[PDB]
């Protein structure tokens, strides 16, 4: 025979409901909030790492010794 | 499907831990043994593509870590040796989410219990299908958080915490290793993804590789429980028994030899590291088949067997004999895992007791239980035609057909391991079963018999079996563990097998000795481990139930008592791994926060310059009396002092001494 | 006692006068030999060793492409 | 007007919104910690904001602001890719730290808020400022509303903690002042552009390493010159803690890729190996007394001293990947000592008023989410994979290793002991028996409040445990301008 | 017999011997977003998985019928003769 759960979530009695401090507000719409836009936000960031510069050298440099096939060949 | 079989088990686990409240009870088995059956399918067609048709498959999604030189991808390879591993892994996995329906069936706690089962799996299938070291490490680490938290599962009892930091803190110190070794192949090769480490093995210092082959040994050692590092394992025993089965016995106590396996083309090239593994492997096998015959614990006897095993995993790895390495892996974890299942089924049956001297009987109580355990025990021996018949005793002869001075020695310290095997493979069955019952009436009281009165309907308690969920997997894991070694041993071993030719496993032709083993190897040796094990078991079998003195004639000598005490002892490691090492560390942070940070270093520093400051101060502020005749001769003298610095042209260095030491005598009162 | 009013505790008498003992305890440290061997040892012994083991063995080994035919010594 | 002016700009409106709102309006102090935290925000979102447009491969420094008004002290700010992280960790951080102490403030209100705002601005200034001489005036303005903070809102013991971290960053940074004016001296200036093309003749530059060196090893802080720490991370107040653990450890760390790496390169790889015996004595001596110490947020502020460690042998091991480590050890650090302290200085402590592990034992059986975000974090601290912390540990330590062997195998021994007082801590609170019987009350569980600051520390930890390029992308090009060497057949080409 | 224990102790997992009345709807609704994750995980490698050789006709090889480096392979093979 199982339970059924139980259990005061942040504390609340089953009676009542959460009582807002004053910071909810700001954390979840401004701080959270402000972070998922800039994530989104980052999505479109054009990359501009070292890397990717440097390995469309690379492939070039190694497509002329007897690496890597040329796309465009001659 | 191959990045299927990852995320599967990690899903299940998510639901049944973080939303069990949403499934309950019901819902998180429902979901965490769907989610691991139906990746063990998916397992089982992995094995015929990439293994039967010999096609390997790259997978790599973003990458990890990405520094110059070193980029690690989240990258997967499946390769022969992958889906060998992922067979016996999934399947036990898959039969220890079933048989804890019954067994944890009055836990209170049983959503967490199944997610921790199922995120072990998703972390021992990451370790296997990682295609570069640090992945596997993930895994390896993801494991150890997993077995802590499982041999802690209980975690109100005193004794399951301190096994658990023993669990953890253990591992730790092969994880240490295992990263200076990583180090070690980063620094001499660029990055550490398998493809690049083993395409430059061959050309590589020889130097560097015994410095990373001896760091991924040391660490395999601890993961795989040899005797340096060995001690966390039999203390593992403390989590719920299908742990056991699963992480402690069959899958994550492998990873040091999947670990060995994988760089087979990397430690092929050093002798040394061979040589290691080789006298390791067999120092294992004798060091806990002598312990494990002195046990009263039934868990801490097949945990003890579960060591000496891998040994001779480890033992057939510094022969250049992965292929039979492997196969010795996949088998020992179907019987060794029926073993385990079937002592559960035991200890459920006679109230949690675990201790062999409160045994007796149970045969017609447990007779189901009896034939697996009985089945799983002749295959633990390697009984001829069974399944571990087929790995053992090559790994045997292999040891003899490598005609060197090591491989006979191994040959024959394995030998004596093989009889004390079988000497506590039948103190287990006998002390269980067949003996006279040393247990109490309630294990044996029948309703058949009229014992009660008005108490009729109820309270007999008889020591019955288990329901389906407990006894299904018996059934199958008995099947594996009669015809698995048979069907299997062409693939594994074969003659000229070419199962692993995609390089899984690595042997270079001057480490060959398959074909002096198959040849060379005389008759009486290749069946003289039957002939032990045919005799010992009637030695055993006759010195209990038949005589039963003359044991305890040795037990009660001074040399049997003393001998007796130090196998059961476990060769007294424990106790001086505590006196010498963990006492060690902690008396010298006693010290260094007792005498150093909160001692001399607060008085060699600011506590001293406030107490001996203070001092001074208030000595020089003594000399202001406000007495004006006396500030008038103040004046006089400072007047005259530097009438005489400057006259006489003295040494600067004569002033910061007369300064000195005016301090110093304002340091002293009075 | 601190702030805020906290849950009511069974403050045990002799595990709050260890406790103290334990802030305290810098007021009470004493020059001796013990303490002075002591000190001296984890101060000066020990991390001198360490310093003349890196001090002798900076340089000396590189394994950035070692092959056979090579030496990872350096100097 | 620069974005990085209005990163210094936005906290002193705050301030100034604080002290005059009682005459628009007895406020209620709800509304103060509203306007303090929108500020903290507001700050982070332009923090944000910059590094969208920031470029990962520019070795000109970016977002500055033309002068052309020279004085004798002027504020020039820009940032390049060593700096941008530590400015995201100062704007990230400060939130959680305000949110952290919401309620465990109850008196000086005004002044706590503002003292932090203060701060905000100030630890910004130190990553923001392109002159040597600017590094020190942000370094050490800092100091006095920190004597403040502790000495007003800390614990018993707080007028020794804040005389101790008073003193002894004072007395480091006279040191560091001293090799500061003789630098700039020589070269007329202290600022980057200048200074950097500058080269120090070998013993000036030994003379200049000893100096700098004892103020950065004061502020590390190595062991035996971590007695102020000891003190005062563990008698601050909570959001106190935060700032002083996440944020000011790495001015140390910051401070020696702009003051050692460029300007001292030869006396920095001949003391390689006294920085990393101070740096593998510190690693043991830290670890064994972490696992002998009994306050439990005093173990938490112990644990810092032998991470800190590492990230210090990263970073003088003159290697890429030891450097990034340490930058990226020193993030990572700041999340998880973060959580730490607020998992004990302000889950446990307001909860019984004491922070003596003999009480604490079984926790999990009456505070589930407690002790699932305390394990999470405290393997963080264990550095295990999928962590930031794992990721930052292996790259410092490899780094370490590759410089001098000897040194980095002591330090690797790190990955045994860090868990070993993580683990045991975690072990003696969550685990380790029933719930203690020395609660007489039982104790409710995470507030929603405390839930959503470790949710939000773990969240950052495992992300870029897991996707550490999300840092390490803008770190490679600039980075590479700290490394000192050449090859034989990559140097010198024509 | 079960253990007694605090009803005020909300944990994620369920508690002590927690069984919702709904527990097989929300076991239908996470099994549904189990395999809806699955099936893009699914998708995700029978595109990106990388073979060196290809399966023979008539072998057992089922991921033929759903990875794109195969099924062009095999697709391309047809145009004999
Ligand atoms: C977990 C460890 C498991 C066990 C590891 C065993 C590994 C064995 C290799 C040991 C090794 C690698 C160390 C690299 C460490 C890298 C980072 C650490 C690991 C990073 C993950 C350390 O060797 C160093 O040791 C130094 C002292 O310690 C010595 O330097 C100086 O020593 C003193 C003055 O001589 C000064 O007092 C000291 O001040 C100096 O410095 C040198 O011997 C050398 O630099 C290299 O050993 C080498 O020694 C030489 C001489 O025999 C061998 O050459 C031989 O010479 C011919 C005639 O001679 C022989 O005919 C021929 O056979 C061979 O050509 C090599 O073949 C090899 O053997
Ligand atoms: C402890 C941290 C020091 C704070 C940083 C010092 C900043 C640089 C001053 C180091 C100093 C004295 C060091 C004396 C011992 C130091 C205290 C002893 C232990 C104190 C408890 C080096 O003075 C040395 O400089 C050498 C050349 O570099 C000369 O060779 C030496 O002859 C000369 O003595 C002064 O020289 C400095 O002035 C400039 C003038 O333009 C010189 O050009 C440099 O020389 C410069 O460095
Ligand atoms: C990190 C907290 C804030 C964000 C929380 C919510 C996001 C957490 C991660 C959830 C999963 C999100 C990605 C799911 C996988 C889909 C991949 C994807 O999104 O592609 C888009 C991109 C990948 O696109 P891409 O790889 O094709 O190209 C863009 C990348 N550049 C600009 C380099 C060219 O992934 C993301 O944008 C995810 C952003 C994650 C959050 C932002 C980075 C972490 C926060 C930065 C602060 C770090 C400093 C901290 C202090 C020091
Ligand atoms: C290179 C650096 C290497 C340094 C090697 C030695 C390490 C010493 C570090 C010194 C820097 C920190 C000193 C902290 C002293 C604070 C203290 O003692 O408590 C203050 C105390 C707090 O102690 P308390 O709180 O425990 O009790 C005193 C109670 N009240 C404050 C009410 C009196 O407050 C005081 O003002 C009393 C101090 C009286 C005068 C003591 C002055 C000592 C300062 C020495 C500096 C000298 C530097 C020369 C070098
Ligand atoms: C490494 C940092 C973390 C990264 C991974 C983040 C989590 C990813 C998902 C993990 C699998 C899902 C876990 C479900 C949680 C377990 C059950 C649960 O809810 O606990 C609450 C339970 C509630 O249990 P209960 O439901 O039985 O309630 C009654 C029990 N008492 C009496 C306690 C109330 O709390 C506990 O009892 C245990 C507290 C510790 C929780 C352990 C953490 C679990 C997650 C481990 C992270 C794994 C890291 C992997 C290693 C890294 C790889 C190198
Ligand atoms: C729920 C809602 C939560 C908050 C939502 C905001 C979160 C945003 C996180 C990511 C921001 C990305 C948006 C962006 O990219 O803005 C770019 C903006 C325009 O760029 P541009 O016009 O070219 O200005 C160049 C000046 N050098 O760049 C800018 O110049 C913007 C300037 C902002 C100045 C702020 C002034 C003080 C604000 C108080
Ligand atoms: C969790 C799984 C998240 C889904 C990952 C797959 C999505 C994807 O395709 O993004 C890949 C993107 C580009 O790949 P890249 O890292 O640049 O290099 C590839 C080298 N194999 O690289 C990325 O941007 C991946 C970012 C991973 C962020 C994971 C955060 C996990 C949060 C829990
Ligand atoms: C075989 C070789 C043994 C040589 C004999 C060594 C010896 O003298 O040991 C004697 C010791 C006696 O035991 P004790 O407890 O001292 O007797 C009390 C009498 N008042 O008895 C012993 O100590 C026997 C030691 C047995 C355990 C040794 C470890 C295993 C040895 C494997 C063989
Ligand atoms: C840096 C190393 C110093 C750290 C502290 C070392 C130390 O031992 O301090 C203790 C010393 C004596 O303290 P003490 O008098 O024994 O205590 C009071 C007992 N009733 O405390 C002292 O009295 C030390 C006094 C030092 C005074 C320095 C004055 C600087 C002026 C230099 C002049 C140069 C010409
Ligand atoms: C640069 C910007 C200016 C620097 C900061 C000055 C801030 C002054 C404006 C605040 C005016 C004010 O009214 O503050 C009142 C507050 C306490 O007053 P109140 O709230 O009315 O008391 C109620 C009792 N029931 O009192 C306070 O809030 C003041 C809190 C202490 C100030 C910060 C701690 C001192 C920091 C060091 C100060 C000296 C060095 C200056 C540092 C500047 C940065 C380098
Ligand atoms: C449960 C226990 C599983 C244990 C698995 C252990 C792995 C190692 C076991 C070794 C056994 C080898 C397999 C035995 C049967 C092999 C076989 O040939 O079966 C025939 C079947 C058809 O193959 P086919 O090539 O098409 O034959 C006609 C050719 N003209 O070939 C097949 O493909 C049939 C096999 C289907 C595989 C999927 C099974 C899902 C369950």
């Amino acid at each position: 025979q199982y339970d059924p759960p139980t259990g005061w979530l942040w504390g609340v009695r089953p009676g009542e409901k959460y009582q807002n401090e004053g910071w909810e507000g700001p954390f979840f719409y401004g701080f959270w909030g402000s972070l998922i836009v800039f994530a989104i936000a980052y999505a479109y960031k054009p990359d501009t790492s070292i890397q990717t510069w440097a390995l469309e050298e690379a492939r070039r440099r190694l497509e002329a010794e007897g690496i890597l096939e040329d796309p465009n060949p001659t | 499907m191959y990045l299927s079989i990852i995320i599967l088990p990690l899903l299940g686990s998510v639901v049944s831990g973080f939303f069990g409240r949403k499934v309950g009870v019901s819902g998180a088995q429902l979901i965490t043994c769907s989610s691991v059956i139906i990746t063990t399918i998916l397992s089982i067609i992995a094995f015929f593509e990439v293994g039967f048709n010999n096609i390997p498959v790259t997978i790599n999604i973003f990458r990890w870590i990405d520094s110059e030189w070193f980029i690690i991808n989240w990258g997967f390879q499946y390769d022969s040796l992958t889906v060998s591993m992922l067979i016996p892994v999934l399947i036990i996995s898959s039969l220890v989410h079933i048989y804890s329906i019954s067994y944890m069936s009055s836990d209170p706690h049983n959503q967490r219990f199944f997610s921790y089962l199922s995120l072990f799996t998703f972390m021992m299938i990451i370790l296997v299908t990682a295609n570069n070291y640090l992945l596997m490490f993930v895994g390896w680490e993801g494991v150890g958080v997993c077995s802590y938290l499982l041999v802690s599962f209980w975690f109100t009892r005193i004794a399951a915490n301190q096994s658990s930091i023993s669990a953890f803190l253990t591992n730790r110190v092969g994880d240490c290793f295992l990263t200076v070794g990583m180090f070690a192949i980063l620094w001499s090769l660029g990055n550490l993804d398998y493809a690049t480490v083993f395409s430059l093995a061959p050309y590589i210092n020889s130097n560097v590789v015994i410095i990373i082959g001896i760091c991924l040994l040391i660490g395999a050692m601890a993961k795989s429980s040899q005797v340096g590092l060995h001690v966390w394992l039999p203390m593992a025993m403390e989590g719920p028994t299908p742990v056991s089965a699963l992480i402690h016995a069959a899958t994550m106590v492998t990873a040091g030899v999947y670990l060995l396996m994988r760089s087979s083309p990397l430690i092929e090239y050093s002798s040394t590291v061979l040589l290691l593994c080789l006298w390791l492997g067999a120092i294992t096998t004798v060091f806990s088949s002598l312990i494990g015959l002195f046990q009263q614990d039934i868990k801490k006897v097949i945990a003890y067997s579960t060591m000496s095993q891998l040994g001779m995993m480890v033992l057939s790895i510094g022969l250049s004999s992965y292929n039979i390495a492997l196969f010795h892996l996949v088998n020992h974890a179907f019987y060794k895992a029926l073993l385990f299942l079937g002592a559960g089924s035991v200890i459920h049956a006679v109230a949690d007791n675990q201790d062999f001297r409160k045994f007796g009987g149970l045969i017609s109580y447990l007779p189901l239980t009896y034939s697996v355990m009985l089945i799983a025990s002749l295959s633990l021996v390697a009984f001829p035609f069974m399944t571990g018949f087929y790995s053992k005793d090559f790994i045997l002869e292999s040891a003899y057909g490598q005609f060197s001075f090591s491989g006979v020695a191994v040959y024959i310290i394995a030998t004596i391991g093989a009889i004390f095997t079988t000497l506590y493979s039948v103190k287990v069955l006998y002390l269980t079963f067949l003996s006279n019952p040393n247990g109490p009436r309630t294990y044996y009281r029948l309703a058949i018999d009229n014992f009660f009165s008005a108490q009729a309907i109820k309270s007999y308690k008889p020591a019955h079996e288990g329901d389906f969920f407990l006894t299904l997997p018996l059934v199958i894991l008995a099947l594996f563990s009669i015809f698995f070694g048979f069907i299997t041993k062409d693939i594994f071993i074969g003659l000229g097998s070419n199962f692993f030719v995609d390089n899984s496993l690595f042997i270079h032709p001057i480490h060959e000795i398959m074909i002096d083993t198959e040849f060379a190897v005389p008759v009486l040796f290749k069946l003289l481990p039957f002939i032990f094990t045919i005799s010992f078991s009637v030695i055993a079998l006759t010195l209990s139930e038949l005589l039963s003195e003359l044991v305890i004639y040795f037990k009660f000598s001074r040399f049997g008592y003393n001998i007796f005490g130090f196998f059961n002892q476990r060769f007294l490691i424990e106790f001086f791994y505590n006196k010498y090492i963990t006492n060690l560390i902690l008396n010298l942070g006693g010290q260094i926060t007792k005498i150093l940070d909160k001692g001399s270093i607060e008085l060699f520093g600011p506590y001293g310059l406030e107490r001996g400051l203070v001092k001074l101060s208030k000595n020089i502020s003594s000399l202001s009396t406000s007495h004006v005749t006396t500030y008038a001769l103040y004046i006089l003298v400072g007047f005259i002092l530097y009438l005489i610095y400057n006259n006489l042209l003295l040494d600067y260095s004569y002033l910061l001494l007369i300064i000195i030491l005016l301090l110093l005598l304002m340091m002293i009162g009075e | 006692m601190a702030g805020l009013q906290h849950y009511k505790i069974a403050m045990d008498p002799a595990l709050v006068r260890l406790g103290s003992m334990i802030s305290n305890r810098y007021k009470y440290f004493r020059w001796t030999k013990r303490t002075a061997l002591v000190s001296f040892m984890y101060v000066v012994v020990v991390p001198s060793t360490i310093g003349y083991l890196a001090y002798k063995t900076d340089g000396l080994w590189d394994l950035r492409a070692k092959r056979r035919g090579d030496l990872i010594s350096e100097r | 007007m620069s974005l990085l002016y209005v990163l210094l700009i936005i906290p002193i409106i705050g301030i100034f919104l604080i002290s005059t709102i009682d005459s628009f309006y007895f406020f209620n102090v709800s509304y103060y910690k509203k306007i303090a935290l929108i500020t903290t925000i507001l700050n982070l979102i332009v923090s944000l904001i910059i590094y969208i447009l920031f470029d990962f491969s520019n070795n000109q420094f970016q977002f500055i602001q033309e002068n052309l008004d020279l004085s004798f002290y002027d504020i020039y700010l820009g940032v390049d890719g060593v700096s941008i992280y530590f400015v995201l960790l100062t704007t990230i951080i400060m939130p959680i730290a305000l949110v952290s102490n919401w309620n465990s403030i109850t008196n000086n209100i005004k002044s706590y808020l503002i003292i932090m705002l203060l701060l905000e601005t100030l630890l910004l200034a130190v990553f923001l400022v392109l002159d040597v001489l600017l590094f020190y005036i942000f370094f050490e303005s800092i100091l006095p509303p920190l004597f403040i903070l502790i000495g007003l809102f800390g614990s018993s013991n707080k007028v020794r903690a804040s005389f101790y971290i008073f003193l002894y960053t004072l007395l480091g940074s006279l040191f560091l002042l001293l090799s500061i004016l003789t630098m700039s001296s020589i070269v007329g200036t202290t600022y980057f552009d200048v200074l950097l093309k500058s080269s120090f003749e070998y013993t000036t530059q030994l003379f200049l390493f000893f100096g700098i060196f004892i103020a950065f090893a004061v502020k590390t802080p190595v062991w035996g010159l971590n007695s102020w720490l000891l003190r005062a991370h563990v008698e601050s107040p909570l959001g106190g803690s935060i700032v002083l653990a996440a944020i000011v450890l790495k001015l140390s760390l910051y401070g020696v890729f702009r003051l050692i790496l460029p300007i001292l390169p030869q006396a920095s790889l001949n003391l390689t190996y006294i920085v990393y015996a101070i740096g593998a004595i510190t690693v043991l001596y830290a670890s064994f007394s972490t696992l002998r110490t009994v306050d439990v947020k005093e173990l938490i502020a112990y644990s810092s001293v032998a991470h800190a460690a590492i990230y210090l042998m990263g970073v003088f091991s003159n290697t890429i990947q030891g450097l990034e480590g340490a930058i990226l050890l020193g993030l990572a650090h700041g999340f998880v000592s973060s959580g730490l302290f607020i998992c004990a200085g302000g889950i446990l402590y307001d909860r019984t008023g004491t922070r003596l592990i003999y009480f604490f034992r079984g926790l999990t059986q009456i505070m589930p989410l407690f002790s699932l975000f305390f394990f999470i974090l405290c393997l963080g601290n264990a550095g295990t994979p999928l962590t930031l912390n794992f990721v930052g540990e292996f790259m410092s330590l490899y780094g370490t290793l590759e410089r001098l062997p000897i040194a980095g195998m002591l330090a690797s021994t790190s990955i045994i002991f860090s868990a070993a007082y993580s683990i045991y801590m975690y072990n003696r609170i969550a685990f380790g028996g029933s719930v203690s019987l020395y609660f007489i009350d039982c104790f409710r569980d995470l507030t929603k409040r405390e839930f959503f600051i470790l949710f939000t520390l773990v969240s950052f930890t495992v992300i870029l445990g897991i996707y550490p390029s999300f840092v390490l992308d803008g770190l490679h090009y600039n980075i590479s301008s700290v490394v000192y060497g050449i090859e034989p057949n990559a140097s010198y080409l024509t | 017999p079960k253990i007694p224990y605090p009803k005020h102790v909300w944990s994620p997992a369920g508690g002590w011997y927690a069984q919702p009345a709904n527990w097989k709807q929300n076991t239908a609704i996470f099994g549904l977003v189990i395999f809806g994750i699955t099936a893009m995980v699914w998708k995700y490698s029978a595109e990106h998985e990388v073979r060196h050789k290809m399966p023979e006709p008539d072998r057992f090889y089922p991921s033929r019928y759903w990875v794109k480096q195969i099924k062009d392979y095999e697709r391309a093979q047809k145009e004999k003769q």
